[PDB]
């Protein structure tokens, strides 16, 4: 399956620093570009519904497993605001609708989608979401999720107006706290959409290569070919594992009991 | 920008003085940012916010995200006024669907009216809005 978290937020209604994007709203700029969501599962993830949903605080999903990207472009063009702003919930919420849409024990890959431009203080939502290190009567809550993804914050502006809205902060607590969900904030400056490419472009690992081989097999009238490169288990470490590659032939060789 | 400070941080929650604190925040930012939280703080859920001139003598993406922000659940969770005119439009533009969810959508069409107005820069917009402002109190100087 496919996961797409459009920002509907009020808060995700607003230029970075001066300007949007494609010198419009937000989104004018999803029109003109996207981010890996659906590039990488058009290329290589070709058996995968996506959930165009647009949401903050409630589940206002309308689209079923469809892999449409379209859809997704409508949906996040219809992302205009909300009610709410949090990337976590919404990462969460996310996630969520698309299992539910897509399909439930299809894999997915889903990230945080929020300004957080809020402010320390009485609205903090990185409060209300990082909530990890206490609570032992309520351990099985629902982080982490029934589905492998690592909700990613993105960034891209100057490091100190990251660190003066702790956006980077947030994102490595919650990353620490999640075990992993979401990479090394490593970008500055007027960065276009490739560190966000580059932390949602995950969702393309069931690829598989179309490619062919040949194999000899002497004289005789009965020959056979290998196949392609199989799946790596735990038989004989040797030196290092490694993918495997084209073999170049196999022998037909005993007969026992069918 | 130090007089919209004083006039926005003192006791009283003037339309006007949140307006300008969060507009001369414009001139200090990200550095400068503690004006424009406490004007965004201050008039998050104002209500009875008399104003009509913020809308286009406010040009920085900052003096409308600040309000943006306001309307989610994060500046209170409250209804706000942002139509041009708002403080005389105030008894056509009362609580309804549109001051809280559809003053959201008019926030985001004015940040992306602005971000296609982003030729006006800090010392263009500060001057049209001394100039607006200077119409205005021409005879309320005192």
């Amino acid at each position: 399956p496919t996961v797409v978290v459009m920002d509907v937020s009020l808060s995700m209604t607003r230029p970075v620093s001066i300007e949007g994007s494609e010198e419009y709203q937000r989104k004018h700029l999803a029109a003109h570009g996207l981010t890996m969501l659906f590039e990488h599962m058009a290329t290589n993830y070709k058996l995968e519904f996506t959930a165009l949903v647009v949401f903050s605080s409630l589940w206002e999903l309308m689209v079923p497993f469809t892999r449409d990207y379209n859809t997704l472009q409508e949906a996040l063009s219809n992302m205009d605001d909300y009610d709410k702003t949090c990337l976590e919930s919404a990462l969460v919420g996310v996630c969520n609708i698309v299992q539910q849409e897509w399909g439930g024990a299809i894999p997915c890959q889903v990230v945080l989608v929020t300004d957080g431009c809020l402010g320390i203080g009485r609205g903090s939502l990185r409060h209300s979401l990082a909530t990890q290190n206490q609570r032992s009567e309520s351990n099985r809550f629902p982080l982490p999720f029934p589905f492998p993804s690592k909700l990613y914050i993105m960034c891209m502006a100057n490091l100190e107006e990251l660190q003066s809205t702790d956006s980077l902060e947030c994102l490595e607590r919650l990353i620490d706290l999640n075990n992993g969900e979401g990479q090394i904030f490593t970008i500055d400056g007027p960065l276009c959409l490739k560190n966000v490419q580059s932390m949602f472009g995950k969702l393309i690992d069931l690829a598989y290569t179309p490619f062919h081989a040949v194999l000899k097999c002497g004289h005789l009238t009965a020959d056979v070919q290998v196949f392609p490169r199989p799946e790596p288990f735990v038989v004989d470490e040797e030196i290092d594992p490694i993918p495997k590659v084209i073999n170049t032939d196999l022998e037909i060789v005993g007969f026992i009991d069918i | 920008l130090a007089c919209f400070k004083l006039r926005a941080f003192t006791d009283n929650r003037d339309d006007m003085a949140l307006g300008h604190v969060i507009v001369l925040l414009q001139q200090e930012w990200p550095r400068g940012e503690n004006l424009f939280l406490k004007a965004v703080n201050k008039i998050c859920q104002q209500g009875n916010f008399q104003y009509e001139n913020f809308f286009n003598y406010v040009t920085n993406i900052d003096m409308l995200e600040e309000f943006a922000y306001l309307r989610t659940q994060e500046g209170g969770k409250i209804h706000l006024e942002l139509l041009p005119n708002q403080g005389m439009l105030i008894k056509h533009h009362t609580v309804t669907r549109g001051i809280t969810k559809g003053v959201k959508e008019d926030f985001r069409l004015a940040m992306e009216r602005q971000v296609s107005r982003c030729g006006e820069n800090l010392m263009v917009v500060l001057h049209r809005f001394c100039i607006n402002e200077k119409i205005l109190l021409l005879q309320t100087l005192t």
